[PDB]
């Protein structure tokens, strides 16, 4: 077949990262300027995105350079957190730096080993301004609050940033490492009140409880179980069929009935009140579920079970032919609640703990649905702060004292990579400048003097372009956990250095 | 690149032409649109307020403007075309400043900044009137109905909005007498003057021909539980293959299924509104009929309408099968009344039972569902405007023209902001001067007599007053009876800014595939 | 930014009248018209709004922009 | 007239003064390779060029931009001699800043900013990098031997520099601490060799009117003059060209030999063994010369007998308006004498001490008016080498020296003026590429490795062309002096400030 060489293989490396580079920047850092993702492709409609993901997958993938960059700064996000810029935006600012240096032509290995250790000269000069606000557990959780302050910014939210700012924190703090989410169960709904957030205590559901089984249900015993029905229950004797013919259309529509009625009988002498199935019935078998005395409440989830199952005791397990092999998580009560036109059902019996549950309101889910990946991504670098505390305070600040000094490390240390380190060093102070414009400040001064400035031992005063003003990136609380400015240097300049070692896209 | 700005640019440029395309409004203007679509299938429209959600458009942000269109009749009710002919008020401006080297970010609190003082203007032309005056409830629905559909049945709608939302007024200058709130039902028949309001809960049902309830006693419905009979729910071990025993399982489904009926009956129901789902037939015809054998009113496959009001009103769940009898969940019923006049229409009457302080339930009829739509979009922004003076207490000038008032005292805020923005705010303080004179766009010859002034006719006036858009003579532009809550016009501002603020971040290429 | 520092003087206008301090044609970082020491007669800017006001109206000055064809040739 | 807008005419500057930048960069150093001279609208005759001056003299460029590097050159190429084809190069390698910076938003206002200061940065640097060398005569001896010869590196002709060079020290050698180029009389003769080319000690003339007048003499009074003869000057001796009467045409002749005797007498009186005329003399007045003892040289060259007036204590005869009234010329020794395979007059006992003549032998003439184009720019360099005795270390070493130092002044200025101070030392990092990559080596090796070395800081290690790698510069001779550096620092950013301001151009062309 085909074999892309040299110069369009380092080009086309160039053409769909640098792109999609240049989507999700607008947005990166601080905000003076968003991103908008048209939908013409799979409706008539229109997504405001803030989310490198969103724009990378969205987007489909048919370059070898716009395959990779979404496939890694993805993943960068997926671990370090708002990593989808990370990789895509650096590696295409240095993607655009390979260019010179390919285009002037310096043998690759510079440009390879150059910013190889470049990034690290950028992560080692950064690595510097990284410091520990983990000093106490109030000023970790401050430290929480700034870093995870600084993840959730850039990203579309109203209140849910206010929510999980503390939130992230609360998360990581009492588990203690981590950031992550097993202590704090989102399930999120369309509420009422638009930017609000509260605490669920236990977990709720949906559902209206009509004809014979009572809409309440009360002193709950939480009866976890995975066996369930949909309309019928098949099992040995409940696989029958009776139909050869056009005879038995009309019987076999009756028994259908009675496989509605027969696994009523084996909870029953579990005898447990509160019987949780995933599954849902259809209302007549509700009214035989009504009759049993063991309550059927209908379609559980499992989030909500994993939430009694810390504070309760109770579990969720396998092999069940008894209530004996599952834990019982002890409820207060189980009503039936009218939200709205909609009616709800809610669990009970604990009051927060070791896990939690949180339920979203609003309009719509794009409101609610990127705040539990900002809060991912601080979880991301949550995880991130409490094994390294280190608050590197950024908005370029941090990342063009990296650009001031990787030059020191340009200049003399490297022989021909010199040229290089400059140049990564280059894309270091480069999205300070396209985030200058959008909240209109001089570039030049704050990505020339104030990089120099601030590398003076002025990397409190940075940059936060709301504004087009510099201003202290601890009072700003612009910082993360510096591991956060680690790992995307490393797969940007790598995902920049992967297509710049590729001299050949071979395509079959 | 330059994949944002021209995008962008059409951006402000496609949805400037439909929204340019928009002002002919406020009554008789331009000729009517008998409309072949871009398919070519042809259509008549008239008085654009509802054209505007009619209007099919493409193009990211020309699409966004009939989104946006709702977006004044969402919540309101009331002048649904003020955020849309204010939907190219901002793009006048986004031209010039993305072109005066102001960056779409200083463009975008523009909108703010702009939007912030200019409903802070707004209030100080709104003048506060009584949330619960019978008057600020009638002439705000009569000067809307006057402006809607009806403007004879507005003397009927008006009260009966005004008594629709006094019933369920919750006295307010904030959010009270919801539309989930106020049931409005049609029924076929009738008059609009028949069109009656009803303060009990009035279910709108297909009921099953007459000699059924229209009396009291009964236990209301909506229930999902079908009839357990032979050859329903029950096993017939009698085989088909034969015709005799092919009819011997239908006698036996038939004759059972009567009893189940009399129990329904039994449970003090003359009404059931049955799921629109089927257990296996749910209610069968043969039970549906035993059904009205009772008078007992039935329909299967009912409105999900019937469904949660009946909840919110008379507060009903579904009641189990008739030989396991009910948990009594349906709500209290007493008079259970379908009015037949001249037996159009099957109507199912609620008169007294569980209420939420709340669900007005009125009937809009007519001789057809036109004449009824006559009044119930009529009544409803009736409704609407009251609701919107519910919700805001007070009245400004209608149609567009305090805009032009705005216009004028924003470009002072142009001054007393003295920021990048206030050009901003400049360039679009004076471009809420436009609808006025371009509502007038479409009619005829000799054009321009109407344009300047309508500028000038507030900006001689001072910050005071200029004529009104809908009413016409000199005047104050506030005070007509054309007259609209402060909401509206809040509304629309804060509508508009927003849609067109996101097309300054509009920017590049990006499709979803 | 021929807006911001527009701007910058609007707000020094929406401060100070009749400014002797006014933007920079020396191109400094402070903005003084008196400490930038931006010299104009104020005749000649009297002179100059008077001469340069005056051109745009005369492109008005009869009806007739009728020309044989030729109104450059 | 069509009004240049900024990128219009910026572009217009870049494309053209750039390139003018790169076919004279193309002739930057001595391996600047050679440039076949295509001549634009005449003379396809081709020499081929080291230099790039000659381009900006042969080839004339339309782009006015352009049209500015070439005076410029020749600023260069004539005040300072050496720094040309260079002078060109900085600005277009400060272009190419501006490339980006104009079209990067930044306004050429700023761009001049920091290139204002920026300048004396790298001057400063190059301040720092001037040391006096040449502080003692044998240093200014081989001082002079550094940058004279130096001057004749890139340009085209630097074989014949050995025996050249020695020349055009020695005469500076006699200069001593007072440059007079005048008192050095320039020749260019063909005849010899080209190692056959001289210097004199006294003054010269390439003129010799023959051996009819007296060759060598002693003591002698050389009459400087514009002084006629057939010419019929002043002061009626026998009557000059006129009609007076039927026969006055007739007694022009015969009075004019008279005349033309008489002015013998008048010139002769002067008590002058020798005749020097600017102008003609005629034969009988000639040969009166000849027979007076006096040597008549006619139309003996203008600035020889300038010379001749300068060196040698000579006043010109006002033309004859001093018959007998106009200083002489005072040199005690007429030699005519054979440099090369002309016999020339040389006069010594001229007054100036100083007083040589440099007799440039052509075998042939290319390569001697190559030789004079060769000498002067060194003089040049070597007058200003006398005034400032002293070195700045060439082939990128003060270069890259000065880019570091100025790039990390952008590195602590760095507000709107490193924007310009950054793209500044940028170029002074940037010409080292040029002649390593006339060398055909990699500047990004040497270069930024030139960087390092000169990032430590440094006099010595420096590009050297003629390793083609980073050598020292310790005064090797590659060490350049202060002189041209200076020259260039502050002539070289002038045309990209100049056009800086004007991108608004108004063509009614």
């Amino acid at each position: 077949a085909d074999e892309e060489r040299a110069e369009t293989a380092r080009l086309t490396s160039f053409i769909g990262a640098i792109a999609i580079g240049d989507l999700v920047k607008s947005t990166l850092g601080p905000k003076g300027m968003d991103k908008i993702l048209l939908s013409s492709g799979r409706d008539a409609s229109l997504m405001v995105t803030n989310d490198g993901a969103t724009i990378l997958k969205n987007i489909g993938v048919d370059n070898p350079a716009a395959k990779v960059l979404v496939d890694m700064s993805r993943v960068q996000d997926d671990e370090v957190g708002d990593g989808t810029t990370s990789v895509t935006v650096l590696a295409a600012e240095l993607l655009r730096e390979a260019e010179s240096l390919i285009a002037k032509k310096i043998h690759p290995q510079t440009i390879i080993a150059g910013w190889r250790e470049a990034t690290k000269a950028a992560r080692e000069a950064l690595l510097s301004s990284a410091v520990d606000h983990g000093s106490d557990e109030v000023k970790f959780r401050q430290d929480l609050m700034n870093i995870a302050g600084t993840t959730l910014s850039s990203k579309l939210l109203t209140h849910h940033k206010d929510h999980f700012t503390k939130l992230a924190v609360e998360a990581v703090l009492r588990l203690k490492g981590s950031g992550n989410l097993e202590a704090i169960h989102i399930i999120k709904k369309l509420g009422g009140s638009l930017a609000d957030s509260y605490l669920d205590e236990g977990f709720l559901l949906d559902k209206k409880i009509g004809v014979n089984q009572p809409k309440r249900i009360e002193n709950a015993k939480i009866l976890i179980a995975n066996t369930g029905m949909d309309t019928d229950k098949i099992k040995i004797f409940g696989s029958r069929v009776r139909v050869d013919s056009t005879a038995k259309v009309a019987e076999i529509e009756h028994a259908e009935k009675e496989k509605m009625k027969e696994k009523v009988e084996r909870i029953l002498k579990h005898g447990i009140n509160c019987f949780i199935n995933r599954q849902l019935i259809y209302n007549y078998p509700e009214q035989l579920f009504g009759a049993a005395g063991v309550m059927a409440i209908e379609h559980a989830d499992f989030a909500g079970v994993e939430r009694l199952a810390l504070v309760t005791g109770g579990e969720i397990a396998s092999t069940f032919d008894h209530p004996e092999l599952v834990k019982l998580g002890s409820c207060k009560l189980i009503e039936e609640v009218m939200i709205g036109e909609d009616k709800l059902i809610h669990f009970s019996g604990v009051a927060l703990g070791e896990a939690c549950t949180i339920v979203l309101r609003g309009a719509t889910q794009q409101i609610l649905d990127e705040a539990e990946r900002s809060l991912h991504d601080a979880l991301c670098v949550l995880a991130q702060t409490v094994k390294d505390s280190r608050t590197v305070y950024g908005g370029g600040c941090s990342e063009m004292l990296m650009a001031h000094a990787v030059t020191q490390l340009a200049n003399r240390t490297p022989g021909k990579e010199a040229v290089a380190m400059e140049s990564y060093a280059k894309a270091l102070r480069m999205l300070p400048t396209i985030i200058a414009d959008n909240a209109g400040y001089d570039s030049a001064d704050l990505v020339a003097q104030l990089r120099a400035a601030h590398s003076e031992g002025n990397t409190t005063a940075g940059l936060d372009m709301r504004e087009g003003t510099i201003g202290d990136m601890a009072i700003l609380g612009i910082t993360e956990s510096f591991q956060v400015k680690r790992q995307v240097l490393l797969s940007a300049a790598e995902a920049a250095e992967v297509i710049l070692r590729v001299d050949n896209i071979i395509k079959a | 690149r330059d994949k944002p700005a021209q995008i962008r640019f059409s951006n402000i440029s496609a949805a400037k032409a439909v929204a340019d395309a928009i002002r002919t409004s406020l009554g008789p203007k331009g000729m009517d649109k008998m409309i072949q679509d871009g398919k070519g299938d042809v259509t008549i429209t008239n008085d654009g307020a509802t054209i505007l959600k009619q209007m099919q458009v493409l193009h990211p942000a020309a699409r966004m403007l009939v989104e946006l269109s709702k977006a004044q009749d969402i919540e309101a009710g009331d002048g649904t075309t003020s955020v849309v002919i204010i939907a190219g008020s901002l793009l006048d401006s986004c031209t010039k400043l993305l072109q005066k080297g102001i960056h779409p970010t200083i463009i975008s609190e523009s909108f703010q900044k702009a939007l912030e003082k200019g409903i802070e203007i707004l209030t100080d032309m709104s003048r506060p009137v009584e949330l619960s005056d019978r008057e600020t409830l009638l002439n705000s629905a009569t000067t809307s109905l006057n402006s809607k559909v009806v403007s004879q049945y507005s003397s009927l709608l008006s009260p009966m909005s005004v008594n629709a939302v006094m019933k369920v007024i919750d006295p307010a200058t904030a959010t009270s007498v919801d539309l989930r709130d106020i049931k409005i039902v049609k029924k076929l028949g009738g008059t609009i003057d028949d069109c009656e309001l009803v303060e009990g809960l009035v279910l709108t049902q297909k009921v099953s021909n007459s000699g059924i309830t229209r009396v009291e006693k009964a236990k209301i419905g909506l229930i999902q539980f079908c009839l357990s009979a032979p050859k329903t729910d029950m096993d017939n071990q009698i085989v088909v293959s034969d015709y005799a025993q092919m009819d011997r399982v239908l006698r036996e489904e038939r004759a059972y299924i009567l009893n189940l009926v009399k129990q329904i009956k039994k449970t003090g129901c003359n009404v059931l509104l049955i799921q629109k789902s089927i257990l296996r037939d749910a209610l069968s015809d043969l039970a549906l009929h035993f059904l009205n054998k009772m008078k007992i009113m039935v329909i299967k496959d009912i409105e999900r309408e019937d469904i949660e009001f009946i909840c919110k009103t008379i507060g009903t769940k579904p009641v189990a099968h008739i030989d396991q009898f009910t948990a009594d969940m349906l709500g209290s019923a007493e008079l259970a009344e379908e009015v037949n006049l001249n037996g159009s229409g099957k109507l199912l009457k609620i008169t007294g039972c569980a209420s939420p302080g709340k669900t007005v339930t009125i009937v809009v009829r007519g001789s057809n569902k036109l004449v009824i739509e006559e009044a119930e979009r009529s009544i409803h922004d009736a409704l609407c405007v009251i609701r919107c003076l519910v919700k805001k207490r007070a009245l400004i000038a209608g149609g567009g023209a305090p805009e032009i008032e705005l216009a004028l005292r924003l470009t002072e805020y142009s001054r007393t902001l003295s920021g990048m923005e206030s050009y901003c705010v400049r360039a679009f303080a004076d471009a809420m001067e436009v609808i006025p004179s371009t509502l007038a766009e479409n009619a005829g010859l000799n054009p321009i007599s109407t344009v300047t002034e309508l500028r000038n006719r507030h900006a001689q006036g001072e910050k005071t007053a200029g004529i009104n858009v809908r009413k016409g003579g000199i005047s104050n532009i506030l005070e007509e009876l054309v007259v609209q809550p402060l909401l509206v016009s809040v509304s629309a501002l804060t509508l508009a800014t927003e849609t067109v603020r996101s097309i300054l971040k509009i920017d590049d290429v990006v499709n979803t595939r | 930014n021929p807006i911001q520092t527009m701007t910058e003087v609007r707000a020094r206008q929406v401060k100070e009248m009749n400014p002797a301090l006014g933007i920079d044609c020396l191109h400094k970082g402070t903005n003084d018209m008196k400490q930038q020491h931006v010299i104009e007669t104020l005749i000649g800017k009297k002179q100059q709004i008077s001469l340069a006001t005056q051109m745009v109206r005369m492109i008005l000055k009869i009806d007739d922009i009728r020309k044989p064809g030729e109104s450059e040739e």
